[PDB]
């Protein structure tokens, strides 16, 4: 489940330039997906780190 | 192949004479609006035209017996009313015909200045006037 | 740093709204800060100070300014919320840039939506540009650096 | 835009009042903006932020200024409401113009009526024009562009 | 108008008080305006705006200023009200004049009486004129033009 | 008047306190004014205005300033009230003078007593005179002219 | 006086604290004033004024400023009160001096103790002296002259 | 002193946070002051003054400013408190320095933690440095000198 | 081994003639940002570059019969629109070829100034123009 | 027994030539902090030293064919980065050796000014530069 959702979220960056201004946007998006899963109780750990 | 000189000219202002000693202030001016957005690669601004302005016009002449034309025009001011006139200024050729013409819309007098008197003042008494207006067009064909 | 960076070179990007280059350019950005609400208590016998306790983390609204743009996608999004109560929150990135135009530092703004839209007064006697202003509410932000 | 437009060239038109050219010319227009009232809530266990919810859309009054005109149709309309409580709301259009004097963008102001009318103080020792000011209440506006 | 009038030429006249030329001349006049008090209501199901309703028409006090005059009839009238609670309301006319010294427009002020009287502070180290100020309450006004 | 008088030539005199020439000279005088408190009422069916009614006449305190004088009789009088609650009200006359040093107009201040006394701050780095200030409460005043 | 004295030459002395010459020198002194609290009453039938009655005499805190001194006795006294709630009130004399450096006039400040102590902000980009400020509460004062 | 010290040379050090030279340098420091809360009481028969009593000692927050630093240890500490409610108080020393770069005087700040963090607004049309600001709450301070 | 003189030059501005009497204002300028942290051993500030500026350019020429080029360019201003041009200024050698070139981006005219007239004005009538622009590059190879 | 003259000197600035027409601005300045306590017998203030300042340095030279050293240094500015240099200015003796030396730390160029062109400008075209810096030391042994 988690892999499919992330895969779809990253389609919007497929034809973007491959540089720092894209790398940072991809990271922010993935982290937002995962923080929600953590709050929901799927992921283990006291804090996101 | 030669430029024009600056001493042969005439002024039509609705008075009885067209000869003047000095004419100045025939200028045009536009304001500038500047802009820069934070993401621009250049660290300077882009410029475009704003609103427009005009300068006042100054006319100078010698004082003559029984000629009170400047005062009489000034004295037409009555609260917010004044006689407005079309002012035509022209640079002349050797046949005394126009070459370059400055056309001025809606002029009226802002101030009238008299001469100063001196015991040893061995010179001509010169009076002057300053005019407000609403626009200038330059013709040179 | 040894020589700290200046503040006049930055980029605003939106996620969930169709991109156009004219919606990424802004005159000014403000509101990237935070505070903690506290409460006080006096303990009998302790006369040197009162105790203070944290309660909540608080964030201000994000404010963006620019010259008026007539075909903006961001404004169409604002209108759906303003006129019909259709709300669909977005994420946003604020980037502070270096001389190679790459980020020095960024801010990740989470779950934002429009609360305000205005255009400054017209004046027949002044030479000025028409300026537009948009204000957004959001839940929190994180930083990457 | 690439070069954003200036704000000094515009037109105000009224629907439901006899037209005269002298009632379409104004020195200044203000009040074309909007905001959303919200409420806050604290959820137990969530210590990162408070929740915020929208409640209502809000608009300010529209304000118009010009030099004093003695035979205005707009003022006769204002007087009927002010003096006799006869109210008959009108619609209005605000137009921002381009160099061909055609609209860049317009605002559609819906169901407006007069709430205020005044003239600025007289002063025997100052050279000034007499200025008139009119304020209108309305329900909402839409834009066309 | 095409060229709007200026505001520095005007006349104040009183009805019910013996006339003197020195009581018709003033440095400044203010307070010729009006407003409407309103109330708000939220209708369930209508989320685009709140309703607004008129309640009352409201007028500010009329304020007059001039240099100190010692034998004024207007001041004797003010004193009877101030010192003995003898009140006898008057009517008043404010005239804005043209270049022939005839009215452009006038204001009819109805049923006025004195509520305030003062003279500005004295200062041994400044070169200034002694200035007097009078404020009147009234019911309403009408205009003629 | 035709040419109104200036405000820089005046005299303050006290009744009930031993006279000294140095207690009649002041830098500034203020507080010679009055106002009327009112109440409002809305009458059902009358929508053009609210009614207003007078209630009371009101006067501000009288304020006097001068350079510091060490042997003043007025200050000894102020101290008896300030330090011991011994109150003994006085009357006072304020005179506005003409070029022959005779009164143009006077004010009769009735039943006054001290409520305040102060001296302005000292500053080692400024060149200034030490200034004293006295404030008095009174019941009413009358004018003679 | 005929020529009133200036305010830039004065001395502050303390009783109950070990003396040092560096604790008698100050940049500025303020707070030497007093006022009387009053109450109002309306008597039925009397419409010319309201009655006013005195209740209490009131004094402001005394404020002293100077450049920072590290070994001050006055500050050690302030610290005992601030840190441990050990309070031991002192008396104080403020002297305004003449050209022979003798008092023109003095103020006797009775039963004073510390309520505040601070030092102004540091700024790496400005050329300024570090300034210290002390505020004292007291019961009353008397004057000698 | 005979010549008091200036305020532009100082050092801020932290205990409990890994040291880096770039976290000891600041543009400005403020908040090193204190006050005492009091209460009032009126005693019947005593009309010269009201009594005042101390209740509590009070301190303001400590405020630090500098140019933006991206890898700061102090900011990482602030983030743990801001984002996760993990609080771990620290001690701090403020040093005012002499010409040999040794302390003239120091302040011992006890049990501090972060309550605020912000960065000033960006502006595309101005030449400015990005400035960061941090505010800390603490219990009390002591001085050494 | 010798420096260049300053009197032989030409200006390309989109008009019909390239001869001018006077050219001035070819400047470049940068702002300075200053800083000092309280703990520094030095009691002065450190400096770094800020945003950039450019000066306006002034051109002067003699008035000629049937030449109204200055007015016509100025008169292309229409609210926020104007004809923008590339301005090239060049210092010439003995073969009348470029030596030093100043390249100016996006220029338009801010103001046009006419001459003053005098009865005893035994001189040439000189008109002038002031131009706004967005950037300058200097080439000397 | 005689003072030094002011016309024989050289400047080392990292460029290809050390000859200049004019050098100015080699100044040092300190601020003053004033104080007076109310009890003092004197009615004037006591003074002590504050923070320090430096002036900008101006250099002037003639324009030469294929020498674009001023522009090239200026053009190294990139947002907040610039090439900084050590500037050494020296007054020379009859053997062309240093006598008095001014040592300048961290200089960079603030502005570059070009020449004005004139039809009757019978003179040398002179360019100039203004430099920012962080400190000056004077050596005279």
């Amino acid at each position: 489940m988690a892999e499919e959702s992330i895969k779809k979220a990253t389609e919007q960056f497929v034809f973007e330039p491959n540089d720092g201004n894209t790398w940072v946007r991809v990271r922010a998006m993935i982290e937002n997906f995962l923080i929600l899963q953590w709050r929901a109780g799927a992921l283990a750990g006291a804090k996101p780190e | 192949s030669y430029p024009l000189s600056k001493f042969h000219f005439s002024v039509e202002w609705g008075g009885t004479k067209i000869g003047f000693t000095e004419v100045s202030g025939l200028d045009l001016e536009t304001e500038i609006i500047e802009y820069r957005h934070g993401a621009s690669p250049e660290y300077s601004k882009i410029k475009m035209p704003g609103m427009q302005k005009f300068s006042n016009i100054t006319l100078k002449r010698g004082t003559f017996k029984s000629d009170n034309e400047y005062f009489q025009w000034y004295n037409t001011i009555n609260l917010n009313k004044v006689e407005r006139r079309d002012l035509t200024i022209s640079l002349l050729n050797e046949e005394h015909e126009p070459v370059v013409t400055w056309k001025v819309k809606n002029a009226w007098p802002l101030k009238v200045q008299s001469t100063d008197l001196k015991g040893d003042g061995n010179e001509v008494a010169i009076e002057s006037m300053e005019l407000a207006h609403e626009g200038l067009v330059i013709q040179n064909e | 740093t040894y020589y700290p960076p200046s503040s006049f070179h930055f980029l605003v990007e939106f996620t969930g709204i169709d991109a156009k280059n004219n919606d990424h350019e802004f005159q000014s950005v403000s509101g990237l800060s935070v505070d903690i609400d506290t409460e006080e208590f006096a303990e009998g016998g302790e006369n040197r100070f009162k105790h203070k306790f944290p309660v909540k983390t608080k964030y201000p609204n994000l404010v963006l300014k620019r010259g008026v743009l007539v075909d903006s996608k961001v404004i169409s999004w604002c209108r759906d919320a303003i006129e019909d109560f259709e709300f669909k929150p977005i994420d946003l990135t604020v980037k502070l840039l270096n001389e190679e135009h790459q980020p020095l530092m960024t801010w990740n703004v989470v779950h934002a939506y429009p609360v305000k839209w205005s255009v400054e007064d017209f004046n027949a006697q002044e030479s000025k540009m028409a300026i537009e202003s948009v204000e957004l509410s959001y839940n929190y932000f994180k930083t990457i650096v």
